[PDB]
RNA sequence: GGAGACGACGGCGGGGGCCCCGGGCAGAGUUCUCUUUUCUUCUUAACGGUCUAUCACCCUGGAAACAGUUUGUCUGGAGAUAGGGUUUAAUGGCCGGAAGAGCCCGACACUUCUGUCGGGUCCGGUGCGCUCUCGACGUCCCUUGAAAAUCCGCGGGAGGGAAUAAUUCUCACGCCAGGUCGUACUCAUAACCGCAGCAGGUCCCCAAGGUGAACAGCCUCUGGUUGAUAGAACAAUGUAGAUAAGGGAAGUCGGCAAAAUAGAUCCGUAACUUCGGGAAAAGGAUUGGCUCUAAGGGUUGGGCACGUGCGUGCGGUUAACAACCAACUUAGAACUGGUACGGACAGGGGGAAUCUGACUGUCUAAUUAAAACAUAGCAUUGCG
RNA sequence: GAAGCCAGAGGAAACUCUGGUGGAGGCUCGCAGCGGUUCUGACGUGCAAAUCGAUCGUCAAAUCUGAGCAUGGGGGCGAAA
């Protein structure tokens, strides 16, 4: 049995208040699905919060970072933070939000 | 401002078409005053051009046709505007046929299932177009067999 | 160019008068390094598997001979 | 006598057995000279001399 | 979106604009001047 | 003596590239709802080394109860099958080249000068697909499908060669040299010709996805264009495209034009005939969607006794069994919408006769394409 | 769908019938190309001193085509107009 960490950082966005972690985490429960089913984690995927607005996810199945940008991409366009906040890959399975580049008008 | 000179140099930099360039439009002098293609990579490099994504075409509905052709619609006579043999040919078929027999035969004579003379009659009989596929083949094998045990046990 | 598996004839190859320089690729992934010496006809490479007695090579190969490592970036 | 297939395919295993084991000799070859590295270092400047 | 003819250019490729930001923000609901988008905001 | 050095067509097999499918990293788009989603990068040159790849050739042996064998019936006592080898042939695998390149992504710096530093560039599958190339076959000819420069092998044995060592070694490495002219750009609805930036004409190479038999028609990606005086109004008469109740050629010199037919599966098909055809003759039945069922494949793998993974001597043909993998056709059935079901596109009207020329073919560029000419066949004349 | 070939059923044999295989033809539908049949066609001081549209013939060969070369007016060449 084989285990896979992935890490989802939204520090910035956490401490401005822009993004709920505690929504982002229901709403990965309700959304991350396991054999085409949601609602059938079980012990093959476990998601916690292990603080400073990070989220943590255990996988015991082939369950994928670009899966996880997906849903984080999903949950921004429902948030409606698609066009202000981006989700880029920093390390092997850490995904970052931050915003995009600002100008001063 | 013109600035046919700097798309063309934008193309021939980004290694893509001149329809793909993006010039900034806020940045006309700017871009304007780059005459070099040194100029054009670092406006590239600073975002002032940039090269556009690809037009979408997109594979989804032939796959999903792909599946139902699979699974078998839209396979009827209405669908059909080819002849059959246009369609899929005879020669092939036959062609396919006569090499799984012939493959069969091989694998038996050299498994020691069958001889040498019945391995020359059933591959005279299946050039013969007597074995429809490899299951009429196999059971015409085993009712030999049959009757040659029924020969040794009467002998 | 020219692949020698052999550490004698690699020693008279970095011995001979045309052999203008050498060089060292070291390739982390594979866990390997490469002796590269520039002669007039052939560039001859010897491959060997990353170890301190394969960095302790250079030490054999003759001083006249400037060997470089090779750098990160091929810079123009 | 004919062989069978299941022969065949044991004979080209054994070939292609050979072969990675000459690979593999070959291998330990070269790191048993680098390994000796400095008395053929040695050798090559005394035969020069 | 014009996807039948050509295709979104990506939000990474453009700048966004300060106010443009502070508005949309200030609709949802966060006080932008506990955070401070202005120093963030390069030049 | 070989190479240079050779036709056209048909199917089959191998290889490269393209197309297609799956997983993975990164990026991008969509996100009312759905979509573990859709799309993009994931590449490897010349030159070499190494291991291999149809034909063919060699050795043992001697085959009827004839055998081997291709899609295609060729081969074998002039030695087949089998077993073991040798070789022509790479655009095959691995390695050097070569990751240091190129590409993709990210983080800082940045008046400019300018960049800097990280992370990856991976693993498979499929084929009556397209294109090029190679190979073995086959067909056709009252047609048999270049030459030379140049390079190599052999026959021959003239000369030249050794221990003061010799070497006149197509092996490896090393040394030296390689002049002249062309080279931009267009190759066409504006770079050529036609008096012109003229809807004409003018020789080629590369050629993506979907439907479909299909480089048909229609839609799309890459790459290109958006250039061909414009604005307003909607009379007659035009040019081009259409429809029309009832009748159905009454029209007209004349069914001119239009309409009707059309793909595919199945049933069925007359006279005449040079027996090859006529023939897709004629005349009929059907075709959408959805959910299923059935059929048609590939790879791998047998028990003992000894010697020690192979060699034997045995024993057996229910492997008629298991595991794994894979693509497209064909047939059958239920359910279901309907005015349409080859729903656009695409796409024979058919038949009874006569005259005429045997047929395929050719000509009056710019008014006549034909019973004209030619053709195979036949007959005559002249020439040793 | 011609030879050639395979199998089965017969026939004393020569042959006959049936089912396949095979892929021949100055055969055939038809894309490009080549050509130029028809239309009270367009055009008629035209886009054009012969063009445009639809339709049509042919499409594996007596097919199409480039370059080099040969034949020169009392001539040449001519499937002959």
């Amino acid at each position: 049995k084989v285990t896979k960490k992935f890490i989802i950082n939204a520090s910035q966005p956490a401490s401005d208040k822009i993004f709920d972690v505690s929504a982002f985490e229901k709403f990965l429960n309700e959304r991350i699905k396991v054999d085409g089913r949601v609602g059938n984690l079980g012990d093959v995927i476990k998601i916690s919060q292990i603080g400073d607005g990070k989220v943590e996810i255990i996988a015991h199945n082939d369950l994928s970072g670009r899966y996880l940008k997906y849903l984080t991409k999903k949950f921004l366009k429902k948030m409606q933070l698609r066009d202000w906040l981006r989700v880029v890959a920093t390390s092997k399975g850490v995904y970052e939000l931050k915003f995009y580049n600002i100008v001063n008008d | 401002v013109n600035l046919r000179t700097q798309k063309r140099l934008a193309a021939s930099v980004l290694g893509c078409g001149e329809g793909k360039v993006w010039l900034d439009p806020n940045e006309v002098s700017e871009i304007s005053n780059a005459n070099s293609r040194q100029s054009i990579r670092k406006l590239v490099a600073d975002g002032l051009i940039i090269k556009k994504p690809v037009t979408m075409h997109s594979r989804s509905r032939a796959r999903e046709l792909n599946l139902a052709r699979r699974i078998g619609r839209h396979r009827g006579f209405g669908k059909r505007k080819g002849t059959a043999d246009a369609r899929m040919p005879q020669q092939v078929l036959w062609m396919r046929r006569q090499r799984v027999l012939r493959r069969l035969l091989v694998k038996y004579r050299a498994s020691g299932k069958i001889d040498k003379h019945l391995y020359h009659e059933l591959y005279h009989l299946a050039k013969g177009n007597t074995f429809k596929h490899k299951r009429a083949l196999v059971e015409h094998i085993h009712r030999a067999k049959a009757e040659k045990a029924r020969e040794r046990q009467i002998k | 160019p020219q692949e020698v598996s052999d550490i004698k004839k690699f020693i008279e190859i970095c011995r001979r008068k045309d052999a203008s320089s050498a060089r060292i690729k070291k390739n982390p992934k594979t866990q390997q390094i490469k002796f590269k010496v520039r002669c007039q006809r052939f560039l001859y490479t010897l491959v060997l598997k990353d170890s301190d007695k394969a960095e302790k090579l250079k030490q054999s190969l003759p001083p006249n001979l400037q060997i470089k490592d090779v750098p990160k970036r091929n810079k123009r | 006598r004919r062989k069978t297939k299941a022969e065949r395919n044991r004979i080209k295993r054994r070939k292609e057995e050979e072969r990675k084991r000459k690979h593999e000799e070959a291998m330990k070859r070269k790191q048993q000279q680098l390994e000796q590295a400095k008395k053929i270092a040695a050798e090559v400047e005394e035969r020069e001399r | 979106k014009s996807l039948k003819n050509r295709a979104i250019i990506p939000r990474k490729a453009v700048k966004k604009p300060l106010s443009q930001l502070e508005d949309h923000l200030d609709q949802l609901g966060v006080d932008t001047e506990a955070i401070g988008l202005r120093a963030r905001a390069q030049t």
